[PDB]
Order: C-alpha cells, then structure tokens, then sequence
C-alpha cells in the first residue's frame, strides 16, 4: 500500500531560540521533552528540534562520527517520530525554510550560504515522500537546488565540493524518480571544464574561473581518499585546495556522473547525444593523464549505451471518428 | 557659532561693508573647504546664498560693479568648492539661486529673455571635473553612480526643457575647445547617465516646465537640439569605453538614442560595427547580439540588409545567451525574424536543432521560454512535424512482413546526419536528423515544462499560443508562481 501510494504520488518547547539556549546529550533532553509533551505543542517541539538540528549541523562538525553523527541520527529519529503524526506543520516549516534560503540567496551570492542547507535538504528528502512528483515541499526544494546549481559559479574547492554535494543530493532525491536534469548535466560539464581548464574544444560551456585545475600529480590508486562526507569540514578546509583533495573531489564527481548516467541517463537515447561531448571530455580525461580507471569505465559504459540504443525516431499525434 | 552670528549681522544690516565681510568669510570658507573635505559649512553656504539674494534684491563702479564682482567671486569660490551630501545639496541650491538671479537681475534690459553662458559653462565644468572612485567603472549596473551630478541631473535637468537645450549647447561649444572635450570624453559616465535618465526635450510623452520665467527660444528649433545631441553622442562614443560601458551604450542606442538622433547613418554604422565585434572575452561575446537588435532598428529604418544576417543569427545562438539575463530580447528577435515567409526548411530545421541543444544545456526558465517558439514554429510550419514524427518507421498490425522487414532494415542503419559545427543553417542536415533532444527534456522536475511538453505532444488546437505571458520567466518567478 505504501509502494502504491508512492507510485500514485509519482504519477500525480515554545520558541526555537529558547529551546536552542536550553539545549546548549541534547538528543536525550529533546526526547524527554517530546515524551513529556506527548504524555500544537508537539508541532512546536518538532520545529524547535529541527531548528536545533539545523543549528548544530551548520554551526560545527568538529566531533567525530561516533560523537556527532550518532547525535545527528538520534535527532533525525526524534524528528521523524513526530513527522508521521504532524505533516502540515512540517510542510509549513519546510516552506518557511525554503523561503528563508531563497531570501538568503537573493541577498548574498555565497556569503549567506551555510553548510546546513545540504543537511536540511537531505532531511527533507528522507522525511517527506521523495517519490512524490508534485509536493508542497519537495518540488520547491528541487527548484531551489536547480536554481542554485545553474546560477552559482565555481571559483574554489568549496564551490566544487558544494556542487558535488548538491549533485549527490539531487541523485539521491531522484533515485526513485529517475528524472532527467539538464542542470545536473550542465553542472557536471562545468566541473569537468573547471578541473581541465589548467579548453579550446569547449568554448560555449562558459567556465567561471580558469584558476582551478587538476594537474597529473595524484596517483589515484586504491589507497586514495574516499568521499568522506563532511560539509562543514570540507568547506572550512577548502582554502588550501590539495592535490589529493581535488583528486578525491574529481573522482567523486566522476563516480556521481557515472551513477547518474547508468541510473538516470541510461533510459534516454537522446541523452547519449547529450553524452556526445561529455564522454568526449572523458576522452579528454583519457588524453589528460592516460592513467585513471574511472574514465575508461565511463567511456566503455557510454559506448555500450550508444551501441544498445538504436537512435531511430518516436512520434505520434493520431485521431479517429466518434460515436 | 560665529557663522550664525555673522549671518545675523549681515541680515540685520554701512551694509555694503557687512556684505563685503560676508563675501570674504564665504571666500575663506571656500578656501578651507579643502581641509573640510579632509554643519558650519552648510550654515556658511546658506549665509552666502542669503547675502547673494539680498545683494540681488538690493543692488543692481563701487555700488553696482562691486556687488557684481563680489557675486562673481562668490560663484567662482562655490564652483571651486564643488569641483574640488549636505554640502553638495547646498552648493546645488546656491548654483540654482545664482542662475535665477542671473536670469532675473543680471540682464541689462528688462523684457528680453537672455540666459547667462559663462556661469552655466563654469558650473558644467565644475560638475564635470568632479570624479569619484565609486562613480566611474560601475560593475553591478549603470555607468556613473554620482551623488551631486546624479541629483542635479534628476532634480534640475529632468525638470526643465530649456536647461537640457542649454546644456547641449554648452557641450557643443565645449566640444570645440580641446581641454573641455577631453574632460567630457574622460567623464563619459555622466553623459551616459544623462542619456539613460530619459528626460530629453525631444520626447513628446513627457513635458518639462520652464525653469526661467522668460524662455529664451527653447522651442525655436528642435532640429538644432537634435543635431547637438547627435554631435554629442558621436563625440562621446569615440573611445574610452569598457565592455559593460559598451553594452550600456548599445542598449541606449537600441532603446533611447535612435529616436533622439537626427542622422541615423552614423548610428547604423556604429551598430553594424559593434554587431560584428567578437573577442576572446566571454562577457563581450553576447555584447554584439543585442547590438544586432539595434541593427534590426536599422531594418525598421533604412532599406539596408546586413551581410549573412541569417548566418549571424545562427552563429550568435549559444549557451552563453541562454545563461544571460538578456535572453528574452534575443528570443523575441529570433521569433520576429523567423516570422518571414521566405525562410527555408533547412534553416528552420537547423534553428530547431540549435534550440533543442540550447534547451538541453540551460536552466528550466530558458527551456520554458524556448518551448513557445518551437510550438509556434510547429504550428506555422507543417513540414516541421516531419521532424517530430517519422511515418516510414511506423508499424501496423494490418501489414505484411516484407514492409516490417524493410522498416527494420532501414532503422538498423539509422544515423544522425545533423552537423552542430556547421555555421550555415542551410548546409546543416537537421532536416534528415530527428529532434531527439526534445524527448530528453520531457522528463523534467518542473511541472510547467512537463505541461508544455504534453501540450506540444498532442494536436494543436489554436494557432495563437500567447507567448507574451510566458516570456518573462526565471527561477524566482517560477518559485513565486509555485508558492502562491
């Protein structure tokens, strides 16, 4: 029944500041407060807990996985416990947060952007039905993410990491939807051209800065660094853009592009036409260092997708008589 | 403190000696204005203005020439202080009062409408000599964000029609002098802001009152004012312009300079030179296309066609145009230029393929803006539906196996013959290549694009799609439409 509902959606305590001050073992206290409340107040407590979780996510991530990720998971579970019983208040809070994020993006380009926006988007995707096509919270969040991906520029490793995190969040939100996104392909092309700017083949891509690059100095072996998702830690340490860090970011971007190609763009033959230059850019990667393994696999997958597709035609527009 | 006491003593007043002392105090204030720039100054300026008004109301070689000399010295001091918020407004008010006194009292014979030319030229030279770091080289928008010049242009130049003609005559007379012409060419943002204020005397939709009580033939000849404006525009567009300044000048030429120009041959030549301008800078590459819209104004003015206008329009469409805020004007120009009945099917197919690629690499707003153009092209051109549907690859249940085998053999050797690198729209084989990229944009996150694709996939009911309502669309507009 839940799967059918998802498919159908696809086809069609008081103050927050006072609660944050009281919290500043916060998860246990929040759970105790929620239990005492459940023994409008529940919705206010849920909104205060969401605000405290957003403040903890966008403030610092200095604690380790077992010290910060466990508390974040406990807070997410406490928020999701009251999310099934309260959905209109949660939708109103999500709409207010989206409006605040839009106002911050309109006021400042990158100064008003925080690291808790990705965590808030992930929490909104996990809590609300991500399979829903027309939703009061999911659709506006996806539109805001597409606007941020198509409007912001890349000039440092922080912008590249934020774009990679946004692309991963869009792929996770469209993991069940499997919708084609030209903004995601444009962001992937811009990330490929920015890391290969160090050029003449792609001149209409309109790269933001040519200072970013990726020299052939990283081995990119099996001992290389993983994705290691920590938005605050990666954004606060992106001023010193290392060769290992940039190589890990490029490998994560290539893996995300391959996952989107084999999971979302594999169902469109015209996307193979949209994969005409980008795989060529991957071929440029094959002409860049000639030692990476992800680019050869991406080229092989693109060749297999082109060979499997017939690239014929598809039309309709028919009619007949009547009763 | 002492300034207020001096003002009171001058107002209470042996009054000639007091007036001379007040003038000397004003001169001392204007001399110390440098150190001031490094509440008393405004009071001193007000006192000087009051003294000048009293001298104009009273006096008219030591009784008439002395007062005039003192007034001239005070005016020169004020001009030097203005050249080298409250102080600027006080200086502007004092200059307006001095101009009124010169037009009302300095005339030799009463009855003849005469306006001063030396004082106006001195005021224009003092205003043009002032240059600020934040005024020139505007990066966000505009050309010159001044504090005294913009206020004077919006409060005095935008309220009188004879003042605009007098300023044009003063600029034309100053264009003969080399130093004044060099000063006017160095400060080109002030002239650009005056042109973008859109308060000229040639505009018939707006009327300006007479500043002086007697107009000195302000509407004698609008052709002379138009010729002076054209000469000023030709002299101010010779050089020393940035890329953003060039874009603003092209926008002004296509918006509110062609209507105020007497001879459009020079404007058309400048628009044709700017439309062919291309460099390695990514910002200037879209600077010419909007100027080509000004060439369209030439297409609405003279019977002169540009060389390879269709090829230039085909090569001017790129992903940088769709990512720019001036994409609506370019899309409107492309829709208007494609309304001719002499367009061929190969060029139309190449334009459709270029628009499909542009929608494949853009945000949702550009795709929503370009969907109506594709719908209008499909409604106007019935052969474009051949690019939408292929009857040779269709299969029927009441058919022979030989036809199905022939269709399968034809589809097994199916290739894409369109060339994206081909600049000629006629040479591009986008007619033989299907418009597959339209199917890739059908599955979109936005619901408006999905609704537009569903409407385009079905049969066309009405020919008028009303593309004007869906023309201005952005991310903020879509978010406001979805949230409200």
């Amino acid at each position: 029944e839940l799967e059918q509902q998802r498919l159908d959606r696809m086809n069609g305590r008081t103050h927050d500041a006072l609660l944050d001050q009281v919290k500043k073992h916060p998860k246990i206290v929040k759970n105790i407060i929620k239990a005492y409340q459940p023994k409008e107040k529940l919705g206010k407590f849920t909104a205060v807990l969401l605000r405290h979780i957003i403040f903890l996510s966008n403030q610092n991530y200095l604690k380790n996985v077992q010290s910060f990720k466990r508390t974040q998971n406990a807070l997410i579970s406490i928020l999701k416990s009251l999310s099934e019983k309260y959905n209109r208040e949660l939708s109103e809070e999500c709409r207010d947060y989206i409006n605040e994020m839009q106002a911050r993006y309109k006021k400042n380009h990158f100064d008003a952007l925080s690291n808790g926006d990705l965590v808030f988007f992930s929490i909104i995707g996990i809590l609300f039905s991500t399979s829903d096509q027309y939703h009061l919270v999911i659709t506006p969040a996806l539109i805001l993410m597409s606007q941020f991906l198509e409007q912001i520029k890349f000039n440092s490793l922080k912008r590249i990491a934020f774009g990679a995190v946004l692309v991963r969040i869009v792929s996770q939100y469209q993991r069940i939807s499997k919708r084609y996104i030209p903004e995601v392909v444009y962001f992937f092309q811009k990330i490929l051209l920015t890391f290969i700017v160090e050029p003449l083949d792609f001149e209409n891509i309109r790269l933001d800065s040519y200072e970013l690059g990726l020299p052939l100095d990283v081995d990119f072996t099996k001992k290389r660094s993983t994705i290691i998702p920590l938005h605050t830690l990666s954004t606060m340490d992106t001023e010193a853009h290392p060769v290992d860090q940039c190589v890990s970011v490029l490998l994560n971007v290539m893996e995300s592009l391959d996952a989107t190609i084999s999971t979302v763009w594999k169902s469109l033959p015209a996307f193979n036409e949209i994969i005409l230059p980008i795989q060529q850019l991957l071929s440029a990667y094959t002409s860049k260092y000639s030692d990476f393994e992800k680019p050869r696999n991406i080229l092989n997958k693109v060749e297999k997708l082109t060979k499997f597709t017939e690239h014929i035609p598809l039309a309709l527009q028919n009619h007949k008589p009547v009763s | 403190m002492v300034l207020l006491i001096s003002e009171i003593k001058d107002i209470a007043k042996k009054q000639y000696n007091s007036i001379i002392k007040l003038i000397n105090e004003l001169v001392i204030p204007e001399n110390v204005t440098q150190l001031e720039e490094d509440f008393l100054v405004m009071s001193l300026f007000q006192i000087f203005r009051k003294l000048f008004s009293r001298g104009d109301l009273t006096l008219p070689k030591e009784q008439f020439v002395n007062w005039c000399r003192k007034v001239y010295e005070a005016f020169k001091t004020k001009l030097l202080a203005i050249i080298s918020t409250s102080l600027g407004l006080d200086s502007l008010d004092v200059y307006l009062q001095l101009a009124e006194l010169e037009s009302t009292h300095f005339a030799s014979e009463k009855g003849a409408p005469f306006f001063p030319n030396k004082t106006f030229r001195k005021l224009i030279i003092a205003l043009w000599s002032s240059n600020m770091g934040e005024i020139e080289d505007v990066k966000s928008s505009g050309a010159s964000e001044n504090l005294i010049i913009v206020e004077f242009t919006e409060k005095y130049y935008t309220k009188f029609a004879d003042i605009q003609y007098y300023f044009q005559s003063e600029f034309n007379q100053l264009l003969e002098d080399p130093a004044y012409q060099d000063l006017l060419l160095k400060n080109v943002g002030k002239w650009l802001a005056l042109v973008n204020h859109d308060k000229h005397c040639s505009s018939v939709d707006a009327d300006l009152e007479i500043f002086v009580p007697n107009p000195p033939q302000a509407i004698e000849n609008e052709s002379k004012f138009k010729s002076n404006f054209e000469k000023n525009w030709l002299s101010l567009l010779n050089g020393q312009l940035s890329l953003q300044q060039y874009k603003s000048i092209l926008l002004i030429l296509h918006k509110r300079i062609i209507p105020h120009f007497h001879t459009p041959t020079k404007l058309m030549d400048f628009l044709t030179d700017s439309y062919n301008l291309q460099s390695s800078n990514k910002n200037a590459g879209v600077v010419p296309i909007l100027a080509l819209n000004g060439l369209f104004e030439l297409m609405k003015r003279f019977n002169l066609e540009y060389p390879n206008f269709y090829m230039k329009l085909y090569q001017i469409i790129n992903p940088d145009l769709m990512h720019v805020k001036y994409r609506a004007r370019f899309f409107r120009l492309m829709d208007v230029f494609l309304s001719s009945t002499h367009l061929s099917a190969h060029l139309v197919a190449s334009f459709i393929k270029k628009l499909a690629r542009l929608t494949l690499e853009s945000p949702p707003s550009a795709i929503v803006t370009v969907i109506p153009f594709i719908y209008n092209l499909i409604r106007k051109h019935p052969n474009c539906m051949i690019m939408l549907h292929n009857p040779a690859f269709i299969s029927n249940p009441f058919q022979t196996p030989d036809q199905v085998a022939n269709l399968k053999t034809l589809k097994e050797n199916y290739v894409d013959p369109f060339d994206v690198h081909e600049s000629d729209p006629e040479l591009t084989h986008a007619l033989d290549s299907s418009l597959w990229e339209l199917a890739s944009l059908m599955e979109h996150y936005h619901p408006n694009v999905a609704t537009l694709a569903k409407i385009f996939a079905q049969p066309f009911k009405k020919l008028s799609y009303n593309m004007e309502d869906f023309l201005d669309w952005n991310y903020d507009s879509l978010l406001n439409a979805e949230s409200s």
